[PDB]
């Protein structure tokens, strides 16, 4: 039937947070180490991911209630979910006609091959690309896209979470907002909520394979040295 | 550890 002011407020907060941390001009990308097309794209993509991690952190800090988690819990959530949030938010540059992420310039058009030249295999890139395609076809409203990122960040079922109850309740509030939003505002969305929760499951699997391949990278110092300090901290295994 | 993350999280 309708949404409450508290719920509508959450949507507004999330949408603003995302506009504040996602720059459609991609003008900052020239400041990364340039793309080169053994492992020639690793410097450029490591910089891209490092920058994106800062952006996800800025997004998280503006999720209602995230700030009020303990610092361990905030780190716990971010360490396990960063690569997933990056995969979600990257859908906004993904194009179906190119099967690539198009970030303004032709030098910042990442086809699948570019990502192979940064150390990954089709065991990751193939599901990643089909994931982007299925997600792009959902034709998500901005509100739904940002709600999913928030919901994904605030999953209590991450290793290292201590205040399980608090985070779960937060995630409950967001799911309720999403499920309500879709009902009232998304014409023909009767099945959209379940399609989105499935993508959260898909992201867990992409996280797993990514962590596998990142391990192989980081165990070769001649490649890990190309990463950034932020990437090493976030994707690393410290507790 | 998590020196950068703490800082960025303020
Ligand atoms: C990052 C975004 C964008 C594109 C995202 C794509 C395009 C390139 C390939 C990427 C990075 C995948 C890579 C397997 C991650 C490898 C991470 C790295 C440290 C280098 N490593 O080797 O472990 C995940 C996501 C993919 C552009 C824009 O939408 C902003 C948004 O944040």
């Amino acid at each position: 039937h309708m949404l409450s002011d508290e719920q509508m407020q959450i949507i507004n907060s999330l949408v603003e947070a995302h506009h504040k941390t996602y720059d459609d001009s991609y003008s900052d990308f020239v400041r990364f180490r340039p793309p080169v097309r053994r492992l020639s794209m690793l410097p450029h993509l490591a910089d891209l991911v490092s920058y994106s991690i800062q952006k996800v952190i800025g997004f998280a800090k503006m999720i209602p209630g995230f700030r009020d988690l303990t610092a361990e819990d905030q780190i716990a959530l971010l360490k396990s979910s960063a690569i997933e949030i990056i995969m979600l938010r990257s859908n906004q540059s993904f194009s179906l006609e190119d099967m690539s992420w198009s970030c303004g310039g032709p030098d910042f058009k990442y086809c699948i091959n570019d990502v192979t030249k940064a150390g990954h295999t089709l065991e990751l890139l193939e599901p990643l690309v089909k994931f982007q395609v299925g997600l792009k076809k959902l034709k998500l409203h901005e509100e739904e896209h940002v709600l999913l990122m928030a919901i994904c960040l605030l999953s209590p079922d991450r290793p290292g979470v201590q205040d399980h109850v608090r985070i779960e309740a937060l995630q409950d509030r967001l799911c309720d907002v999403l499920q309500a939003y879709i009902r009232i505002q998304h014409p023909g969305g009767r099945l959209l909520y379940a399609k989105m929760i499935q993508k959260l499951a898909d992201l867990r699997s992409l996280n797993e394979e990514h962590s596998k391949q990142y391990r192989s990278l980081s165990f070769q110092p001649e490649h890990s040295m190309q990463l950034t300090p932020l990437v090493l901290e976030v994707f690393g295994s410290e507790v | 550890r998590h020196k950068i993350l703490h800082r960025l999280l303020q």
